[PDB]
C-alpha cells in the first residue's frame, strides 16, 4: 500500500525521470540567471566608488553608497514579496541562485546515476546540461564570495573575521544553519567546479545564450584575476581572446548603431535571451532617463566627476556612447551605457528605454590578459593587445607604462561595478573631497563631504551580512566591527 | 447507558474514564434549520459553537475546549456510525434518523482517532429499528416561518428631513445651496434618468415615484421577508427473530428571510439494516441517498451600496424604491447614476442560479464470532456526492452595462472510501479480574475533482446553449482542480477492569498519511486513563450520597489538518525563450513537516445525590499544543520568503462543571433542570527564532508569549472641549498623554481575547399529564467584536452620500461645545471605539408539546397516538451589541446576516 | 445588487 500523491496540475522537486524535465529545469534555470544577474544588480558596486557625485533630486537613494553613511549600509535592503533591493537584495538573489543551481545539478547527477535516458544523445546531452550547472553554481558562489569576504590587504576586523568566506550549501536546503567557510575552502570549490566544467563542454559555441566553456575560460580568468595569480591568468585568457572579433567602425554614429543593438554586436560571449515582451527591463538609475513624446528627457541622480571626463579624449567613440554631454541640455556628462536598445521597442517612433542582460564580453578578457602578461613581465603581447583595443575604438594608446591600463580599464569598464574592486587591488584610497565636479555643470551637483573617511584597508570596502540573517543564526560572525 | 467510543462494542457509561457527553435523540429531532450542531448551543459543557449567518445553508463552527491552534483548523472530527462526513454532508441527511450523539472531548477516549483527534471527535449513531411482533409507521409534519431577529440599529439613524439637512450644512450638495432649491430640483431631476428608458419614460410621476420627501421609505421592507418553512417524514421500523430494519423517507424545504434569495432543500431517505446469518455471521447495511438544491446569498460580507443590513443602515431615507400601490418596483434612483439601480427580485430574476446534489452513503459491516469471546469485524463504506450547478446572466435587459449574456456550468465530484477491521476480545482471568483486548487496521482515501466551463456573448433567451456564445475574444479557459488524500493506521487498546471499583485502559495507535512530510510519515500515539469507583469500596451506603467516581488521564494526539501539498518544493512556468517552456522551484517545501502534536492532562469527578436525584460532574483540564503550523519569514539563505515549518507552543487550562436536578410537586408533575459552565483561559508559550511578539500582516490581532492573542489596535481617549479633535493614546509615556495626530505607532496590544472564554448554558423544563414545557439558555460572556458598520454610519468627514446616525447632529462646534462626538472635518480610524462588548444570552428554544391521551384512540385499530407541538426558535436575546446580531462574525462584524427567529407547528402520528 | 463597492473595511 503505498499512500503518497502528486499535486496534480504542478511538479515538484525530486530526481528527474526524463530528458525533458532535465531540458525544462535548465530553461527555467537560464530564465532565473536573467533576472539574478542583472546591470540593475552591480550599481551598488559603481556608485560606492571614487567617480560620482550626487545631484540634488536625489531624495536620499543613492547618497547612502555615495557619501559612503555607515549608519545605514550596516542594515540596508530590502528583500519583500513587492521589491528586492539592495545589499539584502544582492544576498537573496545569489543564495537563491545558488539554491535553485544545487537543486538542478543534484537532480541531474542522480538521473544520470539510476540510467532514466532512453538512448545516447539524450546522455551526450544531460553529461552537458550538468557541465553547465556547475559554472552557475560557481558564479553565484563567486559573485558573495566578492562582496562579503574581505581581502587581504583589511587592517582591523572582528576578531576571528579575517579568514572566513560566505556559508557554503552543497545541496538543496532552504532551512540551512550553519557556520561560514575559510577562504581556501570556497575558492578551492569554485575553482573545482570550474576545472570540472571545462573538460566536458564542446570547444565550439553552439549559442550565445547558454554557457559555453568560452565562458567557463573567461570566467576563470576574472577569478584568477581578483585572487591575484596571474601567470593561471594568462593562461586561461589566452585560449578564448582570439575567438571572438573586435568592433568595426569608423564614425561614432554606427559604433553607437552596432553597439547598443545586441544580435548584430559581434563582441559579447554571453549574455541572456531578450525580446520586446519577454526579458527586458529598464537600467535608468545612473542615466536617469525618461521617454518624453518621441524623445528622452534625462534627470539623473548622480553624475561622474571631472577626473572621469578628463580621462576620456575627445575624439574617442565613447564619449559618445558609453557617458555623454547630455545633461541639462548638452552641459553635462552622465554615464549613458546601458541606455536602451532599438530592437526592443514596440512602436519603432517612440522609446521605451529597454535593454537587455549581457554577462561578458572580450573587452574584459582583453583588459585580464594586457593586465596579467604587464605583471608577469611580457611586454609585447600586452602592447598589443592594448593597442589592439585602442585601435578598436578609435583613440589609440601612447605607451603602456602601468598607468594607461588603468586608464583603459577605468574607460572601458564604467558603469559595470569593477571600479570597487580595481581600487581595492591597486590600494587606491577614496579621496572623495579631494576632487572637483564639472565646471560646466555646478549648482546641480553639490559637494557633499563622506560620512566616513576611507583610507586603504578599511573595512567598510566589503559589504556586511544582513539584519535578519545572523540574529536568527546564532553560528554566524559578522564582518564589521560597529 | 451504552457508549461506543471509537471501536469495538460499547463499555457502560459509568465504566468509561474519557469525560464523554452523550446527546440522547430528544435535543436532536424537531428542529427547524439544516444545521444539525447549532441545536447543541450549550448542552455539552467545554464545547462552543456559533453559527456565523442566518443563510439556510450556513454551517455552524465548532470549537471544543478553546482553539487549540493559532494556524490550522479547529473544527472537531465528525463521524457517522463508521466513516467520516463533513458538515455539508450531514446537512444533507434527515436528524430524525439519528438515535444518539455523543461527543468525546479527553484523551483515553479520543486518542484512537490519533492525528485526526487533538480537537475533539463528534460521534453521531444511526437508528437501528427495534425488533417486535409487528412494525410501527411513524409520520412528522411542520410548517413555520422565519423573520429577522430585531430592529434595533433603526432606531438610530436619520429621517430624510434631517438628512437633508445635515448634508447641506455639511456642504456636499453645494457651497451656497439650500433645501428647497436642493430638494426642488436638482436631484428630482430624475425624470432625466427616467426619461431615457422605454419601460419607464411614461410611468415616471404617475404610478411610481423615485424620490420622495414627504415621507420615509421602508428598507427592510424593501430587503428582508417573512419566510416559509416546510418538513415532513414517514418512517417504518421493524424487526423480527434476528433481523431488524429501519427505513425512512423525508422532504425538507426552507426559504431565506432576505429578499435575496437562499434556500436549502432536500429530498432524502434511509434503510438500516441488520440480520444475522447464522450461529456466526452477522450482516448489516446502511444505506443513505439525497437530492438537495442549494443557493446562497453571496453579497453579504461585503459592502454595496443598497444590500443586506449596509443597505437598511445606509441608503437613505428619500429614495423610494416602491410603486404607488406598496409592492416593490423593478429599479430605483440614486444621484448621479448612469442607470438605474435594480432592486432585489429584479436582479434574482435577471441571474438565475441552480445547484443539484446528488448524495450517496454505503456502509456495510460482517462480523464473525468464532469462539465465545472473540469477535472479527470487518467494515467497508464508499461516501460518493456528484454536485451540477449553472448560473447564467440573461441578455437584453435594459439597466444593465451591455446587453449580451452569459453562463456558466460547473461538475463536481467528491468520492471517499473507508475500510476497518477489528479483532476483539474479552475474557475474565477470576471470579474478580476482567480483561478486553482490541487491535485493529484502518485505511481512508479521499478524491474529488471540480471541472467548469464558460461562455458568454448570448442574444437570445432562447438560444443560451453553452455552445452558442461568440467566438474569437469571448471566450475563455476552463476551470479544473483536483484534490486527494489517504491514511494508514494501525490501533491498539486494552481494557483491564478489577471487581467493580477500579478500570484502566491503555490505548497507542500508529498513522500514516499522504500530508506528512517524507522524512517522518510514520506517528506514533498514546493514552493511559483510570475511574475508581470510590462508592462501591470506601463509604458503602450513606443517607444523602447515592454516587461517587473519580477518574484522570494523560494521552497525546495530533492534528493533520495541514494542508494536501505543503510538504514539497512545487515548480511552476518560468520560460526563458518563446518556444520551449521552463520550471522553477516556488515554495521549497520542508520534508520534515509533523502533524501538530498535543498533549492533553485531564483529572475529574462526577457525584451523585438524594438517590440519583442531583448530579454533579466537575473537570480540569490542562490542554498543552506544541509543533503548531506558521508560515514563517525567512531568512536570505533560503531564497525565498516563507518555509512553512512547526513552530510554537500553546496551552488551555480550564474547568467545566454540569449540574442536573429534578424536582417535584405531585405524582403527575414533573419540574427538572440542568447548568453548565466552561471557563478556558489560554497563553502562547514560545514562537519563531526567539521572538517575544509576532502581529501577522494585516489582520488586527497580536501573538504575544504569554497572554492570549489579543486584538492589536490604538487607544481612543475621547475628543478635548478646546479644538474638537479625535485624541488617541500613547503606548507608554505616563502622567497618559494623548496625541491628536494618527501614526500606525500608536498602536497597542487591546487587553480583550480574541475568543470568549466563558462558555455555558442552562434548561428548565416542567410536565403536567402529557402537555410539556422545555427551555433552553444558551450564554457566550466575554466576547468583543469589532463593529465595521459603523465605520460608515457614524463617520464625519467621507462617505457623506449615506444615512448617518442622530449623535451627529449634536456635532461639535463653536457654539455647541459639551458633546462626546468630534468635528464633521475628520475621518475616523479602526481602533478601540468600534470593539463592541458582544456578549449575548440567547432563549434557543421554547416548545410546548402535548400527546393525546391513550383513551381517546381505544376502538380503532389503525391510529395509535399522535403528538403536537409549538416552537419558538430565537424568542429573546439580551447583549449590548448594536449591529443586528452579536453572534454573526468574529474578529469583525461586517454587512451580516443576521441569525432569524423562527415559529413553527407540527403534527406526528405515531400509527 | 451590486454597483459601487464603497469599501474601507478591515480584514476578517
Amino acid at each position: 500500500c503505498e499512500l503518497d500523491r502528486d499535486p496534480e496540475g504542478k511538479d515538484f522537486q525530486q530526481p528527474y525521470t526524463s530528458f525533458v524535465q532535465t531540458k525544462q529545469n535548465r530553461d527555467g534555470l537560464y530564465a532565473l540567471l536573467r533576472n539574478t544577474e542583472n546591470p540593475r544588480m552591480h550599481f551598488y558596486q559603481e556608485l560606492q566608488s571614487d567617480m560620482y557625485c550626487t545631484t540634488i533630486t536625489d531624495g536620499n537613494s543613492l547618497a547612502p553608497f555615495v557619501n559612503w553613511d555607515l549608519g545605514i549600509l550596516n542594515d540596508h535592503g530590502r528583500a519583500d514579496e513587492d521589491e528586492v533591493s539592495g545589499i539584502a537584495g544582492y544576498y537573496f538573489v545569489y543564495n537563491r541562485l545558488n539554491q535553485q543551481a544545487n537543486a538542478f545539478v543534484n537532480n541531474t547527477e542522480a538521473a544520470l546515476q539510476n540510467q532514466v535516458y532512453k538512448n545516447s544523445t539524450e546522455i551526450a546531452n544531460a553529461k552537458s546540461f550538468l557541465a553547465e550547472g556547475k559554472v552557475l553554481q560557481a558564479l553565484a558562489i563567486w559573485r558573495l564570495m566578492d562582496r562579503f569576504s574581505f581581502h587581504e590587504s583589511v587592517t582591523e576586523v572582528n576578531s576571528g573575521a579575517k579568514d572566513l568566506g560566505v556559508i557554503l550549501l552543497k545541496e538543496y536546503n532552504p532551512g540551512y544553519i550553519g557556520p561560514r567557510a575559510t577562504k581556501a575552502q570556497c575558492y578551492d570549490y569554485i575553482l573545482s567546479r570550474l576545472s570540472e566544467a571545462i573538460e566536458v563542454l564542446p570547444e565550439n559555441r553552439e549559442s550565445v545564450l547558454y554557457v559555453s566553456r568560452d565562458y567557463a575560460y573567461a570566467l576563470r580568468a576574472r577569478i584568477y584575476l581578483a585572487l591575484g595569480e596571474y601567470g593561471k591568468a594568462a593562461a586561461d585568457a589566452k585560449m578564448v581572446v582570439d575567438k571572438y572579433p573586435l568592433i568595426g567602425a569608423a564614425d561614432a554614429s554606427e559604433f553607437e548603431n552596432i553597439y547598443r543593438s545586441d544580435a548584430n554586436n559581434p563582441e559579447i560571449i554571453f549574455r541572456g535571451f531578450a525580446s520586446a515582451t519577454l526579458g527586458s527591463f529598464t537600467a535608468t538609475t545612473l542615466n536617469g532617463a525618461a521617454p518624453a513624446g518621441k524623445d528622452i528627457k534625462y534627470n539623473p541622480s548622480a553624475v561622474p566627476f571631472q577626473w572621469v571626463v578628463d580621462l576620456y579624449e575627445n575624439e574617442d567613440f565613447r564619449k559618445s556612447v558609453y557617458i555623454a554631454k547630455v545633461v541639462k541640455k548638452d552641459k553635462g556628462y552622465l554615464v549613458n551605457k546601458f541606455l536602451e536598445d532599438k530592437a526592443y521597442r514596440d512602436v519603432q517612433d517612440k522609446p521605451n528605454l529597454k535593454v537587455g542582460a549581457r554577462y561578458f564580453s572580450v573587452a574584459e578578457v582583453y583588459l585580464i590578459l594586457v593586465e596579467s602578461a604587464l605583471q608577469t613581465g611580457d611586454t609585447p603581447t600586452a602592447e598589443k593587445y592594448l593597442k589592439a583595443l585602442s585601435k578598436a575604438r578609435g583613440a589609440e594608446v601612447s605607451v603602456v607604462n602601468m598607468e594607461a591600463l588603468q586608464a583603459e580599464r577605468t574607460r572601458e569598464l564604467i558603469g559595470e561595478g569593477s571600479r570597487l574592486r580595481d581600487m581595492v587591488r591597486w590600494s587606491i584610497p577614496n579621496n572623495h573631497d579631494a576632487f572637483e565636479t564639472q565646471p560646466g555643470l555646478e549648482g546641480f551637483a553639490n559637494t557633499t563631504p563622506l560620512k566616513a573617511q576611507a583610507p586603504v584597508g578599511f573595512y567598510a570596502y566589503t559589504w556586511e551580512f544582513p539584519q535578519r540573517d545572523r540574529q536568527t543564526n546564532p553560528q554566524l560572525i559578522k564582518n564589521w566591527p560597529i | 447507558q451504552v457508549v461506543v467510543l471509537g471501536y469495538g462494542t460499547g463499555q457502560k457509561l459509568s465504566t468509561v474514564s474519557g469525560s464523554v457527553a452523550k446527546v440522547s435523540s430528544e435535543k436532536l429531532a424537531e428542529k427547524p434549520v439544516a444545521n444539525i450542531m447549532d441545536a447543541l448551543q450549550g448542552q455539552v459543557a467545554g464545547m462552543q459553537v456559533m453559527t456565523t449567518s442566518g443563510d439556510p445553508t450556513a454551517v455552524a463552527s465548532v470549537e471544543i475546549h478553546g482553539t487549540g491552534s493559532l494556524g490550522a483548523s479547529s473544527a472537531p472530527l465528525y463521524i457517522v456510525d463508521g466513516m467520516q462526513t463533513s458538515l455539508d454532508v450531514v446537512a444533507t441527511m434527515n436528524p430524525n434518523d439519528f438515535e444518539s450523539m455523543s461527543v468525546l472531548k479527553d484523551a483515553s477516549a479520543t486518542s484512537i482517532y490519533g492525528a485526526r483527534a487533538a480537537n475533539g471527535v463528534v460521534f453521531i449513531q444511526t437508528k437501528k429499528g427495534k425488533m417486535s411482533e409487528r412494525g410501527r409507521i411513524t409520520f412528522n409534519a411542520s410548517y413555520g416561518i422565519s423573520q429577522i431577529l430585531n430592529t434595533k440599529p433603526l432606531d438610530n439613524m436619520m429621517t430624510g428631513d434631517e438628512l437633508l439637512d445635515f448634508q447641506v450644512k455639511a456642504g456636499f450638495w453645494g457651497n451656497n445651496q439650500t433645501v428647497q432649491k436642493v430638494k426642488d430640483m436638482i436631484l428630482a431631476g430624475a425624470e432625466d434618468l427616467y426619461g431615457n428608458y422605454d419601460s419607464l419614460k411614461d410611468e415616471y410621476g404617475k404610478t411610481l415615484f423615485p424620490v420622495d420627501f414627504n415621507h420615509d421609505a421602508d428598507w427592510l421592507k424593501a430587503l428582508f421577508k417573512t419566510a416559509p418553512t416546510s418538513q415532513g417524514d414517514i418512517s417504518f421500523s421493524g424487526g423480527s427473530q434476528g433481523t431488524s430494519y429501519y427505513a425512512s423517507i423525508g422532504y425538507f424545504d426552507q426559504e431565506g428571510m432576505a429578499r435575496e434569495p437562499a434556500n436549502f432543500k432536500r429530498y432524502s431517505g434511509r434503510l438500516n439494516f441488520e440480520s444475522r446469518i447464522n450461529e456466526w455471521l452477522k450482516v448489516g447495511a446502511n444505506l443513505s441517498g439525497a437530492i438537495a438544491n442549494r443557493r446562497s446569498a453571496d453579497y453579504f460580507g461585503k459592502y454595496y451600496m443598497g444590500s443586506g443590513t449596509f443597505g437598511v443602515l445606509t441608503m437613505p431615507r428619500y429614495y423610494n424604491p416602491f410603486d404607488v400601490n406598496g409592492d416593490l418596483a423593478d429599479v430605483y434612483y440614486m444621484y448621479g447614476a448612469t442607470r438605474p439601480s435594480m432592486t432585489e427580485p429584479y436582479f434574482a430574476k435577471m441571474r438565475p442560479f441552480s445547484s443539484e446534489s446528488h448524495q450517496a452513503n454505503v456502509n456495510g459491516f460482517a462480523q464473525i464470532t468464532p469462539i465465545k469471546g472473540l469477535t472479527l469485524k470487518a467494515q467497508a463504506g464508499v461516501d460518493i456526492t456528484n454536485t451540477r450547478t449553472s448560473s447564467k446572466r440573461m441578455p437584453n435587459n435594459p439597466y444593465d452595462s451591455t446587453p449580451l449574456g452569459e453562463r456558466r456550468e460547473r461538475a463536481y465530484r467528491d468520492v471517499s472510501k473507508s475500510f476497518t477491521n477489528t479483532a476483539e476480545y474479552k475474557f475474565s482471568i477470576d471470579e474478580k479480574h476482567d480483561l478486553t483486548a482490541l487491535m485493529g487496521h484502518e485505511y481512508i482515501e479521499y478524491e474529488g475533482d471540480v471541472i467548469g466551463a464558460s461562455s458568454k456573448g448570448f442574444e437570445s433567451d432562447k438560444l443560451m446553449l453553452l455552445s452558442q456564445g461568440k467566438t474569437g475574444n469571448s471566450l475563455s479557459l476552463p476551470e479544473h482542480r483536483v484534490a486527494e488524500y489517504a491514511y494508514l493506521s494501525f490501533f491498539s487498546r486494552f481494557n483491564y477492569g478489577f471487581d467493580k471499583w477500579m478500570y484502566i485502559d491503555f490505548s497507542v495507535r500508529n498513522d500514516q498519511s499522504s500530508r506528512f512530510g517524507s522524512n517522518n510519515r510514520s506517528a506514533w500515539f498514546y493514552s493511559v486513563g483510570g475511574m475508581f469507583d470510590i462508592y462501591n469500596k470506601f463509604i458503602q451506603e450513606s443517607n444523602w450520597l447515592s454516587d461517587l467516581r473519580l477518574k484522570m488521564s494523560y494521552g497525546t494526539t495530533g492534528n493533520s489538518e495541514i494542508g494536501n501539498y505543503n510538504h514539497q518544493a512545487l515548480v511552476t512556468v518560468n520560460n526563458y525563450t518563446e518556444d520551449a517552456m521552463g520550471l522553477s522551484i516556488s515554495t521549497a517545501g520542508n520534508p520534515d513537516l509533523s502533524w501538530e502534536k498535543q498533549s492533553q492532562f485531564n483529572f475529574g469527578l462526577a457525584a451523585g445525590a438524594f438517590n440519583n436525584r442531583l448530579s454533579a460532574e466537575v473537570d480540569f483540564y490542562v490542554r498543552t499544543t506544541n509543533d503548531m503550523l506558521i508560515d514563517v519569514p525567512m531568512p536570505y539563505i533560503s531564497g525565498f520568503f516563507s518555509q512553512y515549518q512547526n513552530v510554537g507552543s500553546m496551552k488551555n487550562t480550564g474547568v467545566d462543571l454540569s449540574l442536573k436536578g429534578t424536582i417535584y410537586q405531585n405524582k403527575d408533575w414533573n419540574v427538572y433542570a440542568s447548568a453548565n459552565f466552561n471557563y478556558n483561559r489560554q497563553e502562547i508559550t514560545k514562537l519563531f527564532f526567539g521572538l517575544n511578539k509576532y502581529m501577522l500582516p494585516n489582520t488586527g490581532t497580536i501573538w504575544e508569549i504569554g497572554y492570549p492573542n489579543s486584538f492589536y489596535m490604538a487607544e481612543y481617549a475621547g475628543i478635548d472641549k478646546k479644538t474638537g479633535k479625535q485624541l488617541w493614546y500613547v503606548p507608554g509615556q505616563v502622567d497618559k498623554v494623548t496625541t491628536s495626530q494618527y501614526s500606525a505607532d500608536l498602536e497597542t496590544r487591546i487587553d480583550k481575547s480574541v475568543t470568549p472564554p466563558i462558555t455555558g448554558g442552562f434548561s428548565l423544563g416542567a410536565s403536567w399529564k402529557g402537555l410539556s414545557l422545555d427551555a433552553d439558555f444558551a450564554y457566550i460572556v466575554g466576547k468583543w467584536m469589532i463593529n465595521n458598520d459603523r465605520y460608515f454610519t457614524e463617520n464625519g468627514g467621507g462617505l457623506m452620500q449615506l444615512n448617518k446616525d442622530k449623535m451627529l447632529l449634536n456635532a461639535w462646534t463653536e457654539d455647541n461645545k459639551e458633546t462626546d462626538v468630534p468635528k464633521l472635518g475628520q475621518s475616523p480610524q479602526f481602533d478601540t471605539h468600534l470593539l463592541e462588548n458582544a456578549s449575548f444570552l440567547r432563549l434557543k428554544n421554547l416548545k410546548l408539546t402535548y400527546v393525546l391521551p391513550n383513551s381517546l384512540f381505544a376502538g380503532q385499530n389503525v391510529i395509535g397516538g399522535a403528538r403536537v407541538y409549538l416552537m419558538a426558535r430565537n424568542l429573546l436575546t439580551v447583549t449590548k451589541y448594536k449591529g443586528f446580531d452579536p453572534e454573526a462574525g468574529g474578529n469583525v462584524g461586517k454587512n451580516q446576516y443576521p441569525n432569524s427567529k423562527q415559529y413553527v407547528a407540527g403534527i406526528q402520528l405515531s400509527f | 445588487g451590486t454597483g459601487g463597492s464603497t469599501g474601507t473595511t478591515s480584514a476578517g
